[PDB]
């Protein structure tokens, strides 16, 4: 599941040019609109029946932000992903009742986002590097449900 | 695609379960929760204790369903209209999930026909409950 | 089922890849390959890094496919019926990393479409590259 | 996977009981008939053109004989998989050229032919103890994937 060195560094380097809450509304948001199942969870942030209605709902954004900052601090313990989502599997489980499945759609459509975003910047490499990033955390939020 | 002899398999072997499903389909769910526990965070609002009334009544209301499904197994889709509709539009569990509790299904099912559950019936059963879940996610999106 | 706005929105986006169909093919095979190693258990006999002339050519057949099935977008399991033979009878791919090559198109076509690549359009183009793994497996048993 | 105590004797005690030959090859067999595109790694096999082919097989038959055999021998290391399967994970991916997905087909056929073979003993305890551990062995047998 682990980055080689460079690919720790490739991760880091593209990350530092990431606005992490413009681009965590941007993959929240398209997980919405691509996948409409998973917006069973979001019955509370009131309308979600267009593409754009999705993407500028203000209450998409705001939690796209907060969903992407805890992603982003991850970044920081890429050696202990299971540690460091411990307590939000837990909560992801026992008070949320989110299939971890979720995590592992939202993993791939932050790297779509990432590609729309940085374009031949994001290489064949740097995905790879992505992939192993996105599987990490999803699988470490998956790690504490029972 | 379902052959005429899967239709054949899948019918005979349902037919020997008879008044069996509701239980077969309770069975299999509970084998579900307990193997693949975050199933289970489609059921918070359930009773999910041991032998669970709950659970038992949403066990025959799945067996109905399949029940139904090998009735009209030549026309699944129009059959499973209804149910598809609900499970697009309300539930929305995710499609990995199908896969689950197919599985469950067919553990249960071989736990209780030592005879039927032949090679064959087990992959006619396999392509059938596939199909299921195939007309029950055909509307997500 | 693809909507009348899937096939516009499909149709418009693959038309604005054109020419690049076969480059975007080979690039998305060594995205598929890079991300996800286990992929690379189907091509024993390929070179499969960088510049590989094997996967260039690949490329091009998978593209030319894709495209044959936009132009037929209505009758996928019969204009792709020679092609999914050979994947049901000789190529025998698991299922599952039909959806890893299908991931990586999205994102091959995200880097190289800033403009035409929007939710709704992301959210057509992964509709159809799932229509057509279905139809490419649907064979299978 | 983390096998408690409770389900590590649950484990051991059925499969105590387990002829390994007939269920191996049983196992192997039905994998080649419910999901025959399995059958691209077995051409020197031979006849594998029906049910009762595939069965009968005597190449099916051994050969299924030899991969739960090794399975049996994993069922000592339930705590190290990844350790024990690191060898055979390279041989397969390096050698054979075997997507993993296989293990996770194998797995669940296995699961099922337990489940024909002991009935109601095969309780839905017993089986999550064994799908903890047909996961964990196709897990390791992954892991050293490249
Ligand atoms: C599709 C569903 C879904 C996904 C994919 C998802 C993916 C993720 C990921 C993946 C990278 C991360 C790091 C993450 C982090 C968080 N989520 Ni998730 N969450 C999801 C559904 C939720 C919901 C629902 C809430 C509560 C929202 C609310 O109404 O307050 C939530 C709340 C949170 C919170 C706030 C916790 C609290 O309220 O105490 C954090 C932090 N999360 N979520
Ligand atoms: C893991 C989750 C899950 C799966 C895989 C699944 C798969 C299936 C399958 C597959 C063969 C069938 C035939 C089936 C049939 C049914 N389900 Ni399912 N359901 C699931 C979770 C539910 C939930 C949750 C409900 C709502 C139950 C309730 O009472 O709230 C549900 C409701 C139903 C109903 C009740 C409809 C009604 O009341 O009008 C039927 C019938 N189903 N479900
Ligand atoms: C991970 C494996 C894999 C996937 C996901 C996959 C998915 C797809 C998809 C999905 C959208 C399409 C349109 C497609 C199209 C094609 N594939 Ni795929 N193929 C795959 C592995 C192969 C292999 C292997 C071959 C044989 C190539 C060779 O040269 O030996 C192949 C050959 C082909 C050919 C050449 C046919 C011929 O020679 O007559 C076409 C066309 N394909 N493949
Ligand atoms: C669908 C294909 C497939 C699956 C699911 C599978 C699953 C497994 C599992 C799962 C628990 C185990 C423990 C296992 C173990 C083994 N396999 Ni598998 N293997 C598979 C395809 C092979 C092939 C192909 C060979 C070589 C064939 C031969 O010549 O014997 C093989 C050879 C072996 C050998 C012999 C090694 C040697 O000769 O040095 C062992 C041991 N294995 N295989």
């Amino acid at each position: 599941v682990h980055l080689t060195p460079e690919e720790k560094s490739a991760v880091t380097a593209l990350w530092g040019k990431v606005n992490v809450d413009e681009v965590g509304g941007e993959a929240l948001g398209r997980l919405l609109v691509v996948y409409p199942w998973t917006q069973r969870f979001f019955e509370s942030f009131g309308d979600l029946s267009t593409p754009d209605a999705v993407m500028g709902n203000p209450k998409v954004k705001a939690h796209g932000k907060k969903v992407l900052g805890a992603f982003s601090d991850g970044l920081a313990h890429l050696d202990n992903l299971k540690g460091t989502f411990a307590t939000l599997s837990e909560l992801h489980c026992d008070k949320l009742h989110v299939d971890p499945e979720n995590f592992r759609l939202l993993g791939n459509v932050l790297v779509c986002v990432l590609a729309h975003h940085f374009g031949k910047e994001f290489t064949p490499p740097v995905q790879a590097a992505y992939q192993k990033v996105v599987a990490g955390v999803a699988n470490a939020l998956a790690h504490k449900y029972h | 695609v379902l052959s005429p002899a899967d239709k054949t398999n899948v019918k005979a072997a349902w037919g020997k379960v008879g008044a069996h499903a509701g239980e077969y389909g309770a069975e299999a769910l509970e084998r579900m929760f307990l193997s693949f526990p975050t199933t289970k965070t489609y059921f918070p609002h359930f009773d999910l204790s041991h032998g669970s009334a709950q659970v038992k009544g949403h066990g025959k209301k799945v067996a109905d369903a399949l029940t139904n499904a090998v009735a009209h197994v030549d026309d699944m889709p129009n059959a499973l209209s209804a149910l598809s509709d609900l499970h697009a539009h309300k539930l929305r569990v995710d499609p990995v999930n199908f896969k689950l509790l197919s599985h469950c299904l067919l553990v249960t099912l071989a736990a209780h026909l030592p005879a039927e559950f032949t090679p064959a019936v087990h992959a006619s059963l396999d392509k059938f409950l596939a199909s299921v879940s195939t007309v029950l996610t055909s509307k997500y999106r």
